[PDB]
RNA sequence: CUAGAGUAGCGAAACGGAUUCGAUACCCGUGUAGUUCUAGUAGUAAACUAUGAAUACAAUUAUUUAUAAUAUAUAUAUAAAUAAUAAAUGAAAAUGAAAGUAUUCCACCUGAAGAGUACGUUAGCAAUAAUGAAACUCAAAACAAUAGACGGUUACAG
RNA sequence: UAAGAA
C-alpha cells in the first residue's frame, strides 16, 4: 500500500502515515507526496485543516527519519539522493510550519527525528499517554535536523530562558514521554488516545462561521 | 420523530435576519454559538468491539479458518445459512456489557443469602478517590462485605497465584469468614465490656421488635372484633 | 425566511416536489427569462427576488397548497453551490461565470 | 475505561436478581439486597439509582428488582426488615464448621447468620449467664409455635401450659412470653430452627 | 406398523369375568400372528365400570374388562382386525390407533410411556 | 446486472433517511465500480471490503469458498444536518435500457432532455457504462466514447 | 481497486475440498448405519418378548 | 479418510510456518510457492 | 338445475290465524321445494385484507410462536406472526415492514346516468355465465375529514 | 424551452 494515505472528514484532509514495520520512517517519496498534496490542500476553498496521523496509532506517529537509506546513499556515494532526501524533508518542515490553514498533529506514540518535525512546527499538537518523544540524533553522529534548534527555544516552558532546557533534550536525547511532553511544551495538547477518534470527527465538522476563511 | 432542523441552525436563521436588516441587533450568544458550532449530524455510528470483555463485533471466520472437524466429526466446507445473512444490525445495537464478577456476585449471595440482609449504600462518593491494594480484603473507606470477597479473588486470578476460579474464590471465602468472625466478637464482647460498667441501654432490638409487634397486634384485634361481631349478625 | 437564490435571479437547479396533494416543476432559467410559472408562484417570485423561474403545477391545483408548498420547495429542496461542494469536497465551476472572466 | 469502572461500580456489586418482591410463600432467608441511604441522601430523593424515589419514602431501606421498567417506574420495596431478624438473633446469643479450612450453589454453614463460634460465656453483673432468656409470643394451639425475635421456634413446657394458653385461645398471641432459646440448628432449605421452653 | 388395540370385552359370566376377554385375546393374536403379524404386549387393564350405560348390539352393559394390545401388523390385516372387533357382540368398544415408528423400532404401550418407560427394553429391566 | 445496481440505490437512500454512518451493498465488480466512483467524486467516506458481519481489518483474500459471504462497505457522509447522498436513481432501467453517443450525452449535460431523461443538475453526477467500466459523464464525453447512462446520484 | 475481485480455487484446494466433502458425506451414511445396526440390536434383546406362535 | 485430511493439514500448516524447509523441500521436489507446496505434500501422502 | 336415494329438524312458495285504516309484511300455525347422500351440470359472492405476484432494502419496542444453545437462570440469541409506533407516504382516514424506498411481470380504471342494460356470439338441460355497446340527458357525481342537527342512541350525575 | 381560470 502507499507509504501515506490521504482521506476525507468532511471538512478536514487527514494524512496518516503508512509504514507500520518500520514505524512510519520518513522518506523522500513520503515527504514529497505529502509536500505536494499540502500545496494542492493550500488552496482548495473546500478544506478548513489537515489532520496528521499514523496508521500504526498506539505504538509509533513517526519513528524518525530513515536515514539508514541516507547512510546507504553515502557509502555507495550517491550523494545526490541523500541531498534530494533532505530537500525534501526540510522543505516538508518548512511548509508545515508556515502553513496557513490549522495542521493538527496526532503524536500517539513514539515521536523521533522527522516525526518532531512533523510535529513541532504546528499549534495543534497532541500528546497522548502513548507519546515517547525524543530526539535521537547525537548517538548516530547527526545534528537535529528538522528545525528543532529553532523551534525548541521558544516553545520549550520551563528552563529556557537561554535555550539550555532545548540544549539538554537535543544533547541528551532523554525520552520525554506522554503528559511531561506536555508540560514541557513539546506538546500543546494532552488528549488520551481513546478520544482521538472522537476529535477527528469534531474537528472534520467545524467550519469558519461566516466569511469562509479558513486562514 | 424526525430529525429536527431548526434548534442548531439558530445562528444561521439570525445572521439571515441580520443581513436582511429585520433584526437590528446582534443578540449576546451570537459570536459565541459562531466560535462555538453545534453537531448537526446526528447518525447512528457501528462499533466493533465490546467495551466490557473484548469481544469483536463484526468478524466473519471463514472455512478456512476452520480446516479441522467440529464437535460432531464433520469439517466445514461451505458457509452455513447464517453466514450468509448480513449482520449490519449487529454493528449498531448498543453491546450487552458482561463482567464474570457478575457470575461470581451471583454466586455469593446464593452461598451467603444473609448476606443480602446487610444493608448496603449505592449512593458514591467518588470512584476516583478508590487507591485499593487487594492484596488484602480489608480496606480503608470501604466495607466487608461480598465485593471485597470478590474483588480479592478477582486479584488473586490475576496475579497466577491460583490457576482455577474456583479456588481463588475459596480462598477468598476463608479471609472472608476470618474477618467476620473478628467482627463479631468484637460486637458481643464491646456490648458485655460496656454491661460490666454500667451501661444503662433503653430499648434493644428484640424490645424494638417486640413493641412493633404490639402495635400491630392492637389494630389486628380490634379488626378481628369487629368482623367476628359483623359476621355474627 | 431566506430563500436560496442562484446569481439572486433563480433557484439553483430543478425542483421536483410534493406538497400533499400539489407537484410543483420548477426550473432554472437563463437571464431575461421571465416568470414563466403559475400565478401563485408569480408572486411569491416578485416578493422573493426571484427573476428567472419556469415551472408547471400538477395534481392539486389548490392556491394555498401551492403557496405554502412552493416555499418549503425553495428552502428543503435546494442545496447551493457551496453546501454541494463543502458536503463532497469538491470545486464546483460555473462556466458561464468563468467565460466571463 | 468506562467499562472497567461500571463492573466495579456500586449498582453492578448488587448482584441480578427477579425473584417476586411480594412473595406470599415461605421466607426462611432474605431474598434481596436491602439498599440504604444516608438521611442527607433521603432529603433529595437520591438512593444511587438511575431515578429519584418518590418522596412518600421516609424509610431510608428498601429493596428492588430493575432500576427502570417499560412502565418508566424502578420495581421498589420500601422495605429493609431482614435486617432486624438477623440482628435480633445476634442479641439471642445462640450459636449455630465451614468457615474453616465446578461451582456449588448450596447456602455454605450459616449464610451469613451468624458468625459467633459455639462456646463461650456471656460474663454479667449478676454472674455468668447460665440461660438466655428472649421475650416471645406464643402463636397458636398446637410442641407449641412462638414467634420471638423476628423467627418461629419451637416451644416445649416444664410439665402442660397455664390456664392463660386456654383462657385467651387465639388471642394468645397478643401477650408476652419468656422464653429459654436452648439451641439453633439450620437445615438444607436455609431455616432455622430454634428450640426453645417456655418458662 | 405398530398398533395399540383397546377392547372392552363384555363380562356376562360374573364368577369368572376375565373368560371372555381371554378369548378375544387369543382370536386376535391368532389372527395377527397368522397373518405374518407380531404381538408385542398384551397388557390388561382391570374390570371398570364404563361411564355410562353402553348398549352394543342389542344388550345394555354397565361394566367391562379393559385390555390393551400392542402388536406388529400391515394395514390390511389391521383393518381386517378392526372389521371382526367391531362385529363381535363380546367386544363393546373398540380402537386401534398408531404408534409411530418413524424414531425407534421399539416403543412401548401408551400406559406404560405414560407412566416414564418409552420402550420395551426398560419395562423388562 | 441493473436489478442489483437499482436494489443498491434505493439501499443508499434508505440509509441516508436513517442517517446510518456505515452499510454494506453486493460484493461484484459493478457494485465495487460503482462505489468506486461515488467514493472519488466525494458522496462516500470510505469504501472497503468485508463480509456480512463487518469491513474487513486486514485483507482477506476472495475465494469461491468465501464468495457468498462478501459485501462492500460503504460510509455516508453527513453534513450540516444533510445528507451528502440524497437521491440515487437509475435512468438506464432493467425494461428500457438506454444507450447514448457521445453527442446526445454532450446534450444531455448541456441542458437538453434526450429520450424523456432530464438534463445532469448543477451538483448531480450521471454514471455510464462503456466496455465493463463505470464513468462520470463528463469523463466519458472528454474521452468521446458512447455508452449506456447508467444512474443519477445527487 | 487493483486487485482481482474473485480468484480462482486451485486444483489441490479443489482435491482437498472433494476429500472433506466425500468424508462428510460417507461419515453421515456410517452413522446412520451405526445406529441402525444399534435400534436392531436393542429389539433383538426384547424380541425374547415378542408372540409370534 | 479422516487420517489423510488430518494429516494433510498438519503438514501443510507446518511447512508454511518455518519457512526454510518448506524453501529445502521446493529445490527438493524440483505466492505460488503457497499452492505449489500443498500439491507436493498433497502428492506426499 | 338433471337423475337416483333419503327426508328427523329447519324452511322459500302456498294455505290459514293475528296485527293494521289497509297487511299485499314483520309475529303465529300447517308446511312443498331446498337443506342430507351418490353421479353430474353450472363457474358465480361484500369469492374482502374491498389491498395481484416476486425480489432487494429501511428505525424501535412489547408479546407470543418455533428452533438453537448455555448453566428455573442467562430478563439468553436466531427466525416468523401479532400489537403499538419512528421515518416515509398519503385527499385524509390511515398504512407501517406495506398503502415506505426501489426493481420486474401481469390484471384493471378514465364523469354521472343509460348499464352490467340491448343486440350478437360462445357455453350450459335450464336458471343463467362470459363477452359487452351506442343514442338520449345533465353539470353533475363521489371520497376523506370538519362543525352542527337529529336518533323509537349509551353511561353518569344532579 | 412547458403558467392557468370558472
Ligand atoms: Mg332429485
Ligand atoms: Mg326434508
Ligand atoms: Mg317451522
Ligand atoms: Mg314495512
Ligand atoms: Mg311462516
Ligand atoms: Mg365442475
Ligand atoms: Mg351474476
Ligand atoms: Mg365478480
Ligand atoms: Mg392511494
Ligand atoms: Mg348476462
Amino acid at each position: 500500500a502507499p507509504p501515506v494515505l490521504f482521506t476525507v472528514q468532511d471538512t478536514a484532509r487527514v494524512i496518516t502515515l503508512n509504514r507500520p514495520k518500520k514505524l512510519n520512517a520518513l522518506n523522500a517519496e513520503m515527504s514529497e507526496s505529502m509536500f505536494k498534496t499540502l500545496n494542492e490542500y493550500a488552496k482548495s476553498d473546500t478544506t478548513n485543516l489537515v489532520i496528521l496521523k499514523s496508521s500504526n496509532r498506539p505504538r509509533s506517529f513517526c519513528a524518525g527519519g530513515d536515514v539508514a537509506t541516507v547512510a546507504i546513499f553515502n557509502f555507495n556515494k550517491e550523494f545526490a539522493k541523500s541531498i534530494k532526501f533532505f530537500t525534501d524533508e526540510y522543505s516538508l518542515n518548512f511548509q508545515i510550519a508556515t502553513y496557513l490553514k490549522p495542521i493538527v498533529t496526532f503524536m500517539d506514540g513514539i515521536t523521533m527525528g522527522g516525526g518532531v518535525g512533523l510535529s513541532i512546527h504546528t499549534p495543534f499538537r497532541i500528546a497522548t499517554e502513548n507519546t515517547k518523544w525524543a530526539m535521537p540524533e547525537m548517538d548516530i553522529g547527526f545534528f537535529p535536523d528538522v528545525g528543532s534548534t529553532f523551534a525548541l527555544p521558544r516553545i520549550v516552558t520551563l528552563a529556557n530562558s537561554n535555550s539550555q532546557m532545548a540544549l539538554y533534550l537535543c544533547l541528551t536525547g532523554e525520552v520525554v514521554t506522554g503528559a511531561d511532553a506536555y508540560m514541557l511544551g513539546l506538546a500543546s495538547h494532552y488528549v488520551s488516545s481513546e478520544n482521538l477518534d472522537a476529535l477527528q470527527k469534531r474537528l472534520g465538522e467545524i467550519s469558519p462561521p461566516f466569511n469562509n476563511d479558513p486562514q | 420523530m424526525k430529525i429536527q432542523t431548526n434548534a442548531v441552525n439558530v445562528l444561521q436563521r439570525t445572521s439571515a435576519y441580520l443581513k436582511s436588516g429585520l433584526l437590528k441587533e446582534t443578540p449576546a450568544w451570537y459570536n459565541v454559538v459562531a466560535s462555538i458550532p453545534p453537531s448537526t449530524k446526528f447518525t447512528r455510528e457501528p462499533r466493533f468491539k465490546n467495551p466490557s470483555n473484548g469481544h469483536i463485533i463484526g468478524k466473519l471466520v471463514d472455512v478456512t479458518e476452520q480446516p479441522h472437524a467440529n464437535n460432531k466429526g464433520l469439517y466445514k466446507t461451505r458457509p452455513n445459512s447464517s453466514d450468509k445473512r448480513v449482520g449490519v444490525k449487529r454493528l449498531y445495537r448498543p453491546p450487552k456489557l458482561t463482567y464474570v464478577e457478575d457470575r461470581l456476585r451471583s454466586l455469593f449471595y446464593k452461598q451467603h443469602p444473609w448476606e443480602l440482609s446487610r444493608p448496603k449504600i449505592l449512593v458514591e462518593n467518588e470512584i476516583g478517590d478508590e487507591n485499593y491494594d487487594w492484596s488484602h480484603m480489608l480496606q480503608i473507606g470501604r466495607p466487608l462485605d461480598g465485593e471485597s470477597v470478590i474483588q480479592r479473588t478477582m486479584y488473586l486470578i490475576k496475579t497466577k497465584q491460583y490457576g482455577d476460579m474456583v479456588e481463588a474464590y475459596d480462598h477468598a471465602r476463608y479471609e472472608f469468614y476470618a474477618l467476620r468472625m473478628q467482627e463479631e466478637t468484637e460486637q458481643q464482647v464491646a456490648l458485655e465490656e460496656a454491661e460490666m460498667f454500667g451501661s444503662l441501654f433503653g430499648v434493644s432490638a428484640i424490645e424494638h421488635g417486640i413493641q412493633k409487634e404490639q402495635e400491630v397486634l392492637d389494630v389486628w384485634e380490634k379488626k378481628v372484633v369487629e368482623e367476628t361481631e359483623l359476621m355474627a349478625a | 425566511k431566506e430563500i436560496p437564490r442562484y446569481e439572486n435571479r433563480t433557484i439553483y437547479g430543478d425542483i421536483d416536489f410534493r406538497y400533499h396533494g400539489v407537484k410543483l416543476h420548477l426550473r432554472s432559467a437563463k437571464p431575461g427569462f421571465g416568470l414563466r410559472v403559475n400565478h401563485v408562484i408569480f408572486e411569491i417570485c416578485e416578493c422573493a427576488g426571484i427573476k428567472d423561474l419556469s415551472g408547471k403545477v400538477y395534481k392539486s391545483r389548490n392556491d394555498m397548497n401551492i403557496a405554502k408548498g412552493t416555499i418549503e420547495a425553495f428552502t428543503k429542496a435546494q442545496k447551493t453551490l457551496d453546501e454541494v461542494a463543502l458536503g463532497r469536497g469538491k470545486k464546483l465551476v460555473d462556466v458561464r461565470k468563468v467565460y466571463y472572466s | 475505561t468506562l467499562a472497567e469502572l461500571l463492573g466495579r461500580s456500586r449498582i453492578a456489586q448488587v448482584a441480578n436478581n427477579h425473584k417476586p418482591l411480594t412473595y406470599t410463600g415461605k421466607k426462611f432467608h432474605p431474598t434481596h439486597q436491602i439498599i440504604e441511604t444516608k438521611p442527607s441522601t433521603l432529603y433529595r430523593q437520591e438512593w444511587g439509582l438511575k431515578s429519584a424515589i418518590p418522596s412518600k419514602i421516609k424509610s431510608r431501606y428498601l429493596v428492588y428488582n430493575d432500576l427502570d421498567t417499560l412502565e418508566r417506574i424502578t420495581t421498589f420495596e420500601p422495605r429493609g426488615g431482614t435486617q432486624w431478624n438477623r440482628l435480633r438473633f445476634q442479641e439471642m446469643g445462640v450459636p449455630i464448621n465451614p468457615f474453616f479450612k465446578k461451582f456449588n450453589t448450596e447456602i455454605i454453614g450459616t449464610g451469613g447468620l451468624s458468625y459467633s463460634l459455639p462456646g463461650k460465656l456471656k460474663n454479667s453483673p449478676n454472674g455468668v449467664i447460665q440461660r438466655t432468656v428472649v421475650p416471645g409470643r406464643i402463636l397458636n394451639v398446637v410442641k407449641w409455635l412462638a414467634a420471638i425475635g423476628g423467627f418461629v421456634a419451637d416451644v416445649v413446657f416444664f410439665q402442660s401450659p397455664p390456664s392463660s394458653f386456654n383462657s385467651m385461645g387465639d388471642f394468645i398471641r397478643m401477650k408476652t412470653f419468656l422464653f429459654e432459646i436452648l439451641e439453633a440448628s439450620m437445615e438444607k432449605n436455609g431455616s432455622v430452627s430454634m428450640h426453645a421452653r417456655l418458662l | 406398523m405398530l398398533y395399540e388395540l383397546i377392547g372392552l370385552v363384555r363380562i356376562t359370566n360374573s364368577n369368572a369375568p376375565k373368560l371372555e376377554a381371554k378369548e378375544l385375546s387369543s382370536t386376535i393374536g391368532k389372527l395377527i400372528i397368522q397373518n405374518r403379524g407380531v404381538v408385542r404386549d398384551i397388557v390388561p387393564m382391570g374390570i371398570r365400570y364404563l361411564p355410562k350405560i353402553m348398549k352394543k348390539d342389542q344388550e345394555k352393559h354397565f361394566r367391562a374388562y379393559h385390555f390393551l394390545m400392542l402388536f406388529d401388523s400391515s394395514a390390511a390385516v389391521q383393518s381386517e382386525i378392526l372389521r371382526t372387533l367391531k362385529k363381535d357382540p363380546r367386544v363393546i368398544r373398540s380402537s386401534i390407533v398408531k404408534v409411530d415408528l418413524d424414531k425407534q423400532l421399539d416403543r412401548a404401550s401408551s400406559l406404560h410411556r405414560s407412566l416414564g418407560k418409552k420402550s420395551i427394553l426398560e419395562l423388562v429391566n | 446486472s441493473l436489478v442489483k445496481l437499482a436494489n443498491t440505490c434505493a439501499h443508499l437512500q434508505n440509509c441516508s433517511k436513517v442517517r446510518v454512518a456505515l452499510t454494506s451493498i453486493p460484493y461484484t465488480k459493478l457494485q465495487l465500480q460503482f462505489a468506486y466512483n461515488l467514493y472519488q467524486q466525494g458522496f462516500l467516506s470510505s469504501l472497503q471490503k468485508g463480509s456480512t458481519m463487518g469491513p474487513d481489518k486486514d485483507f482477506v483474500e476472495v475465494t469461491p469458498d468465501n464468495i457468498s459471504t462478501r459485501r462492500l462497505w460503504v460510509g455516508l457522509k453527513y453534513r450540516d444536518n444533510k445528507p451528502v447522498l440524497s437521491s440515487c436513481k437509475l435512468i438506464s432501467k432493467p425494461n428500457s435500457r438506454i444507450h447514448l453517443p457521445m453527442e446526445d450525452m454532450k446534450k444531455l449535460c448541456s441542458g437538453v432532455t434526450i429520450r424523456n431523461i432530464k438534463p445532469l443538475q448543477p451538483g448531480e453526477l450521471i454514471l455510464v457504462r462503456a466496455h465493463n467500466n463505470i464513468m462520470d459523464i463528463n469523463e466519458a464525453i472528454s474521452k468521446k466514447l458512447d455508452g449506456e447512462v447508467l444512474c443519477r446520484v445527487k | 481497486m487493483s486487485q482481482p475481485l474473485l480468484r480462482n480455487r486451485s486444483p489441490e484446494e479443489s482435491e482437498l475440498l472433494k476429500l472433506k466433502r466425500n468424508y462428510n458425506r460417507s461419515l453421515l451414511n456410517f452413522q446412520a448405519h451405526k445406529k441402525k445396526l444399534n435400534e436392531l440390536l436393542n429389539l433383538y434383546h426384547v424380541a425374547n418378548e415378542f408372540i409370534v406362535t | 479418510q479422516r487420517s489423510l485430511i488430518d494429516r494433510i493439514q498438519t503438514r501443510l500448516s507446518e511447512l508454511l510456518s518455518n519457512d526454510l524447509k518448506c524453501d529445502q523441500f521446493l529445490k527438493d521436489h524440483g505466492n505460488i510457492k503457497k499452492n505449489l507446496l500443498r500439491k507436493h505434500v498433497m502428492m506426499d501422502m
